[PDB]
Protein backbone atom coordinates (compact mmCIF):
# COMPACT_ATOMS: atom_id res chain seq x y z
CA UNK A 1 0.00 0.00 0.00
CA UNK A 2 1.68 3.41 -0.78
CA UNK A 3 -1.57 5.78 -2.11
CA UNK A 4 -4.37 6.60 -0.25
CA UNK A 5 -7.28 7.85 -2.36
CA UNK A 6 -10.05 7.13 -0.11
CA UNK A 7 -8.20 9.81 2.05
CA UNK A 8 -8.36 12.76 -0.14
CA UNK A 9 -11.49 14.67 1.56
CA UNK A 10 -11.03 13.45 5.11
CA UNK A 11 -9.64 15.45 8.44
CA UNK A 12 -5.87 15.54 8.37
CA UNK A 13 -6.59 13.60 11.54
CA UNK A 14 -8.41 10.84 10.33
CA UNK A 15 -5.79 10.75 7.16
CA UNK A 16 -2.71 10.35 9.79
CA UNK A 17 -4.51 7.50 12.14
CA UNK A 18 -5.02 5.74 8.80
CA UNK A 19 -1.71 6.01 7.00
CA UNK A 20 0.25 4.97 10.51
CA UNK A 21 -2.03 1.26 10.78
CA UNK A 22 -0.91 0.40 7.16
CA UNK A 23 2.58 1.95 7.69
CA UNK A 24 3.39 2.63 11.32
CA UNK A 25 7.26 4.15 10.58
CA UNK A 26 6.03 6.14 8.17
CA UNK A 27 7.18 10.05 8.61
CA UNK A 28 4.33 11.88 8.11
CA UNK A 29 4.67 15.44 7.00
CA UNK A 30 1.33 17.67 7.11
CA UNK A 31 2.34 20.82 4.75
CA UNK A 32 -0.07 23.19 2.64
CA UNK A 33 -1.65 22.06 -0.42
CA UNK A 34 -0.44 24.40 -3.16
CA UNK A 35 3.27 24.94 -2.35
CA UNK A 36 5.66 23.28 -3.76
CA UNK A 37 8.28 20.97 -2.44
CA UNK A 38 11.86 19.10 -2.81
CA UNK A 39 11.94 15.88 -5.28
CA UNK A 40 14.19 13.17 -3.23
CA UNK A 41 12.19 10.23 -3.02
CA UNK A 42 11.83 8.97 0.54
CA UNK A 43 10.46 5.20 1.50
CA UNK A 44 9.61 6.37 4.83
CA UNK A 45 7.67 9.83 4.16
CA UNK A 46 4.45 10.49 3.67
CA UNK A 47 3.68 14.13 2.99
CA UNK A 48 0.12 15.07 3.61
CA UNK A 49 -1.56 17.94 1.56
CA UNK A 50 -4.18 19.89 2.87
CA UNK A 51 -6.12 22.71 2.32
CA UNK A 52 -7.30 25.46 4.56
CA UNK A 53 -9.94 23.77 6.37
CA UNK A 54 -7.25 21.37 7.45
CA UNK A 55 -9.10 18.73 5.06
CA UNK A 56 -6.76 16.34 3.08
CA UNK A 57 -6.67 18.28 -0.34
CA UNK A 58 -4.83 15.57 -2.73
CA UNK A 59 -4.05 11.99 -2.66
CA UNK A 60 -1.38 10.74 -0.16
CA UNK A 61 1.08 8.85 -1.44
CA UNK A 62 4.54 7.32 -0.31
CA UNK A 63 8.11 9.57 -1.60
CA UNK B 1 40.85 10.05 -1.47
CA UNK B 2 38.26 11.54 -3.29
CA UNK B 3 35.65 9.44 -5.16
CA UNK B 4 33.46 10.03 -8.22
CA UNK B 5 30.17 9.21 -7.80
CA UNK B 6 28.48 6.90 -10.60
CA UNK B 7 25.95 9.07 -11.99
CA UNK B 8 29.22 11.33 -12.89
CA UNK B 9 31.32 9.06 -14.89
CA UNK B 10 27.73 7.43 -16.29
CA UNK B 11 26.64 10.95 -18.39
CA UNK B 12 30.32 10.85 -19.52
CA UNK B 13 31.34 14.37 -17.38
CA UNK B 14 35.33 13.06 -17.12
CA UNK B 15 35.90 13.17 -20.88
CA UNK B 16 35.38 16.64 -20.89
CA UNK B 17 37.36 17.30 -17.32
CA UNK B 18 40.20 15.57 -19.55
CA UNK B 19 39.62 17.56 -22.11
CA UNK B 20 40.42 21.04 -19.17
CA UNK B 21 36.28 21.88 -19.02
CA UNK B 22 35.13 22.02 -15.52
CA UNK B 23 32.63 24.50 -15.81
CA UNK B 24 35.10 27.51 -14.55
CA UNK B 25 33.00 31.13 -14.59
CA UNK B 26 29.58 29.76 -15.42
CA UNK B 27 27.40 30.84 -12.71
CA UNK B 28 24.57 28.10 -12.02
CA UNK B 29 22.22 29.18 -9.32
CA UNK B 30 20.62 26.04 -6.76
CA UNK B 31 17.00 27.20 -6.35
CA UNK B 32 16.55 24.79 -2.88
CA UNK B 33 16.85 24.71 0.63
CA UNK B 34 20.03 26.71 0.77
CA UNK B 35 23.92 25.33 0.64
CA UNK B 36 25.90 23.95 3.81
CA UNK B 37 28.74 26.90 2.52
CA UNK B 38 30.92 25.54 5.32
CA UNK B 39 31.43 21.79 3.73
CA UNK B 40 34.70 21.99 2.63
CA UNK B 41 34.09 20.01 -0.44
CA UNK B 42 31.99 23.13 -1.76
CA UNK B 43 32.87 26.66 -2.67
CA UNK B 44 29.29 28.91 -2.80
CA UNK B 45 30.37 32.07 -4.60
CA UNK B 46 27.02 34.10 -3.34
CA UNK B 47 23.43 33.83 -3.17
CA UNK B 48 20.01 35.22 -1.61
CA UNK B 49 17.32 33.83 0.40
CA UNK B 50 13.62 34.18 -0.40
CA UNK B 51 12.38 32.71 2.68
CA UNK B 52 10.98 34.91 4.95
CA UNK B 53 12.00 32.81 8.42
CA UNK B 54 15.26 31.83 7.19
CA UNK B 55 17.10 34.54 5.94
CA UNK B 56 20.72 32.54 5.73
CA UNK B 57 20.79 30.88 1.86
CA UNK B 58 24.23 29.32 3.50
CA UNK B 59 22.44 27.51 6.17
CA UNK B 60 20.60 24.45 4.72
CA UNK B 61 18.39 23.59 7.54
CA UNK B 62 16.87 20.53 5.44
CA UNK B 63 20.08 18.83 3.40
CA UNK B 64 18.58 18.81 -0.10
CA UNK B 65 20.15 22.00 -1.24
CA UNK B 66 23.46 20.56 -0.09
CA UNK B 67 23.39 17.79 -1.66
CA UNK B 68 21.93 19.10 -4.97
CA UNK B 69 25.01 21.40 -4.97
CA UNK B 70 27.48 18.77 -4.91
CA UNK B 71 26.02 16.60 -7.32
CA UNK B 72 26.16 20.17 -9.75
CA UNK B 73 29.55 21.34 -8.35
CA UNK B 74 31.74 19.29 -5.68
CA UNK B 75 35.16 20.06 -5.59
CA UNK B 76 37.87 18.49 -7.00
CA UNK B 77 40.13 17.86 -4.58
CA UNK B 78 41.65 15.07 -2.73
CA UNK B 79 37.95 15.09 -0.87
CA UNK B 80 34.48 13.46 -0.82
CA UNK B 81 33.07 13.21 -3.93
CA UNK B 82 33.95 15.07 -7.17
CA UNK B 83 31.03 16.90 -8.75
CA UNK B 84 29.75 17.07 -12.77
CA UNK B 85 31.30 20.71 -13.16
CA UNK B 86 33.64 21.37 -10.25
CA UNK B 87 34.50 24.90 -10.85
CA UNK B 88 31.21 26.03 -11.52
CA UNK B 89 30.28 29.15 -9.57
CA UNK B 90 27.85 27.68 -7.29
CA UNK B 91 24.78 30.12 -6.09
CA UNK B 92 22.44 29.30 -3.19
CA UNK B 93 18.89 30.95 -3.46
CA UNK B 94 17.42 29.35 -0.98
CA UNK B 95 13.12 29.38 -1.65
CA UNK B 96 12.32 26.22 0.58
CA UNK B 97 12.68 26.20 4.65
CA UNK B 98 13.73 23.20 6.46
CA UNK B 99 10.32 20.83 6.15
CA UNK B 100 10.82 21.26 2.05
CA UNK B 101 8.60 23.30 0.77
CA UNK B 102 7.87 26.76 -0.08
CA UNK B 103 5.28 29.07 -1.39
CA UNK B 104 5.36 30.11 -5.70
CA UNK B 105 5.80 33.67 -4.69
CA UNK B 106 9.17 32.34 -2.93
CA UNK B 107 10.24 30.32 -5.57
CA UNK B 108 9.71 32.70 -8.48
CA UNK B 109 11.10 35.46 -6.36
CA UNK B 110 14.94 33.55 -6.57
CA UNK B 111 14.01 32.72 -10.27
CA UNK B 112 14.12 36.61 -10.74
CA UNK B 113 17.06 36.90 -8.32
CA UNK B 114 18.80 34.65 -10.53
CA UNK B 115 17.69 36.67 -13.88
CA UNK B 116 18.79 39.74 -12.12
CA UNK B 117 22.02 38.51 -10.96
CA UNK B 118 23.26 36.86 -14.75
CA UNK B 119 22.97 33.12 -13.75
CA UNK B 120 23.74 30.86 -16.76
CA UNK B 121 21.65 27.99 -15.31
CA UNK B 122 19.24 27.74 -13.15
CA UNK B 123 18.52 23.96 -11.53
CA UNK B 124 15.16 23.12 -9.68
CA UNK B 125 15.46 20.06 -8.18
CA UNK B 126 11.34 20.73 -6.59
CA UNK B 127 7.99 20.87 -7.93
CA UNK B 128 4.26 20.92 -7.70
CA UNK B 129 1.47 18.80 -9.26
CA UNK B 130 0.21 22.61 -10.13
CA UNK B 131 0.87 25.44 -12.08
CA UNK B 132 0.22 28.79 -12.24
CA UNK B 133 0.45 32.02 -14.76
CA UNK B 134 3.16 33.63 -12.63
CA UNK B 135 4.96 30.61 -12.27
CA UNK B 136 4.90 29.78 -16.45
CA UNK B 137 5.95 33.93 -16.44
CA UNK B 138 9.38 33.44 -13.97
CA UNK B 139 10.58 30.35 -16.25
CA UNK B 140 9.89 32.00 -19.42
CA UNK B 141 11.53 35.45 -18.48
CA UNK B 142 14.62 33.64 -17.45
CA UNK B 143 14.83 31.32 -20.85
CA UNK B 144 13.70 34.72 -22.74
CA UNK B 145 17.19 36.17 -20.79
CA UNK B 146 19.19 33.48 -22.00
CA UNK B 147 19.43 31.54 -18.60
CA UNK B 148 19.54 27.21 -19.36
CA UNK B 149 16.63 26.05 -16.89
CA UNK B 150 16.90 22.47 -15.50
CA UNK B 151 14.14 20.95 -13.50
CA UNK B 152 13.39 17.54 -11.71
CA UNK B 153 10.42 15.58 -13.61
CA UNK B 154 8.67 14.51 -10.43
CA UNK B 155 8.72 11.27 -8.55
CA UNK B 156 4.52 10.08 -9.11
CA UNK B 157 5.43 7.29 -11.27
CA UNK B 158 3.36 5.97 -13.45
CA UNK B 159 -0.92 6.79 -13.80
CA UNK B 160 -2.09 5.00 -16.96
CA UNK B 161 -1.43 7.39 -19.74
CA UNK B 162 -1.81 10.62 -17.84
CA UNK B 163 1.03 13.01 -17.76
CA UNK B 164 2.63 12.84 -13.95
CA UNK B 165 5.40 15.41 -14.60
CA UNK B 166 4.73 18.50 -11.95
CA UNK B 167 5.59 22.04 -12.75
CA UNK B 168 7.91 23.94 -12.97
CA UNK B 169 9.49 20.76 -15.02
CA UNK B 170 5.56 20.67 -17.18
CA UNK B 171 6.41 24.29 -18.85
CA UNK B 172 7.90 23.69 -22.46
CA UNK B 173 10.36 26.51 -21.62
CA UNK B 174 12.09 24.36 -18.98
CA UNK B 175 14.00 21.13 -19.13
CA UNK B 176 12.27 18.42 -16.94
CA UNK B 177 15.03 15.30 -15.99
CA UNK B 178 13.61 11.61 -14.76
CA UNK B 179 15.30 9.28 -13.34
CA UNK B 180 17.51 6.42 -14.14
CA UNK B 181 19.89 3.59 -12.19
CA UNK B 182 23.48 2.91 -13.33
CA UNK B 183 21.85 0.19 -15.78
CA UNK B 184 19.95 3.00 -17.63
CA UNK B 185 16.71 1.50 -16.10
CA UNK B 186 13.97 4.08 -15.29
CA UNK B 187 13.51 4.49 -11.36
CA UNK B 188 10.13 3.01 -10.57
CA UNK B 189 8.88 6.61 -8.57
CA UNK B 190 10.11 8.94 -11.94
CA UNK B 191 7.61 11.16 -13.37
CA UNK B 192 6.59 10.23 -16.82
CA UNK B 193 4.85 11.88 -20.24
CA UNK B 194 5.45 13.60 -23.12
CA UNK B 195 6.78 16.84 -20.94
CA UNK B 196 9.57 14.50 -19.83
CA UNK B 197 12.61 15.56 -22.02
CA UNK B 198 15.63 13.68 -20.82
CA UNK B 199 16.86 11.22 -18.08
CA UNK B 200 20.01 11.24 -15.73
CA UNK B 201 21.21 8.96 -12.68
CA UNK B 202 18.87 9.33 -9.70
CA UNK B 203 19.69 6.38 -7.92
CA UNK B 204 21.40 6.05 -4.54
CA UNK B 205 23.97 9.05 -5.41
CA UNK B 206 26.23 10.23 -3.21
CA UNK B 207 26.53 13.76 -2.73
CA UNK B 208 27.66 16.23 0.25
CA UNK B 209 25.57 16.79 3.15
CA UNK B 210 25.39 19.58 5.63
CA UNK B 211 27.92 19.40 8.84
CA UNK B 212 30.57 17.56 5.98
CA UNK B 213 28.66 14.99 5.49
CA UNK B 214 27.98 12.82 2.25
CA UNK B 215 25.42 10.14 1.55
CA UNK B 216 23.20 8.74 -1.05
CA UNK B 217 19.81 9.84 -2.25
CA UNK B 218 16.89 8.99 -4.52
CA UNK B 219 14.66 10.93 -6.55
CA UNK B 220 14.81 13.26 -9.84
CA UNK B 221 16.09 16.00 -7.29
CA UNK B 222 19.31 13.78 -7.72
CA UNK B 223 18.77 13.69 -11.78
CA UNK B 224 18.13 17.34 -12.35
CA UNK B 225 21.83 18.72 -10.85
CA UNK B 226 23.70 15.86 -13.87
CA UNK B 227 21.80 17.91 -16.42
CA UNK B 228 22.51 21.24 -14.84
CA UNK B 229 26.37 20.65 -14.52
CA UNK B 230 26.44 19.12 -17.86
CA UNK B 231 24.86 22.23 -19.07
CA UNK B 232 28.02 24.62 -17.38
CA UNK B 233 30.40 22.15 -18.51
CA UNK B 234 29.17 22.48 -22.13
CA UNK B 235 29.30 26.52 -21.76
CA UNK B 236 32.67 25.86 -20.46
CA UNK B 237 33.82 24.84 -23.62
CA UNK B 238 31.39 26.82 -25.28
CA UNK B 239 30.98 30.07 -23.78
CA UNK B 240 29.72 31.78 -26.53
CA UNK B 241 26.61 29.03 -26.93
CA UNK B 242 23.62 30.51 -26.10
CA UNK B 243 20.53 28.34 -23.75
CA UNK B 244 18.86 27.41 -26.65
CA UNK B 245 22.27 26.10 -28.26
CA UNK B 246 23.23 24.02 -24.74
CA UNK B 247 19.38 22.43 -24.18
CA UNK B 248 19.76 21.37 -28.15
CA UNK B 249 23.14 19.78 -27.40
CA UNK B 250 22.18 17.63 -24.67
CA UNK B 251 18.76 16.76 -26.72
CA UNK B 252 20.44 16.12 -29.84
CA UNK B 253 23.09 13.44 -28.27
CA UNK B 254 21.69 11.33 -25.60
CA UNK B 255 21.78 7.98 -26.02
CA UNK B 256 18.52 6.88 -26.60
CA UNK B 257 16.65 4.25 -24.07
CA UNK B 258 13.17 3.30 -24.30
CA UNK B 259 9.38 4.93 -24.96
CA UNK B 260 9.99 8.80 -24.67
CA UNK B 261 6.72 8.50 -22.47
CA UNK B 262 8.84 6.91 -19.67
CA UNK B 263 12.39 7.78 -21.01
CA UNK B 264 11.88 10.72 -22.73
CA UNK B 265 15.23 11.38 -25.30
CA UNK B 266 16.97 8.75 -22.83
CA UNK B 267 20.22 9.23 -21.23
CA UNK B 268 22.20 12.73 -21.31
CA UNK B 269 26.24 12.42 -22.50
CA UNK B 270 27.65 15.63 -21.97
CA UNK B 271 30.93 14.38 -23.98
CA UNK B 272 28.97 13.77 -26.95
CA UNK B 273 26.88 17.08 -26.60
CA UNK B 274 30.06 19.20 -26.08
CA UNK B 275 31.14 18.59 -29.68
CA UNK B 276 30.16 20.99 -32.48
CA UNK B 277 28.47 18.09 -34.21
CA UNK B 278 25.62 15.96 -32.22
CA UNK B 279 24.24 13.03 -33.65
CA UNK B 280 22.55 10.10 -30.83
CA UNK B 281 24.98 7.04 -29.47
CA1 LIG C 1 36.08 16.49 -3.82
NA1 LIG D 1 9.52 21.12 -19.83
Amino acid sequence: KTEWPELVGKSVEEAKKVILQDKPAAQIIVLPVGTIVTKEYRIDRVRLFVDRLDNIAQVPRVG
Amino acid sequence: AQSVPYGVSQIKAPALHSQGYTGSNVKVAVIDSGIDSSHPDLKVAGGASMVPSETNPFQDNNSHGTHVAGTVAALNNSIGVLGVAPSASLYAVKVLGADGSGQYSWIINGIEWAIANNMDVINMSLGGPSGSAALKAAVDKAVASGVVVVAAAGNEGTSGSSSTVGYPGKYPSVIAVGAVDSSNQRASFSSVGPELDVMAPGVSIQSTLPGNKYGAYNGTSMASPHVAGAAALILSKHPNWTNTQVRSSLENTTTKLGDSFYYGKGLINVQAAAQHHHHHH
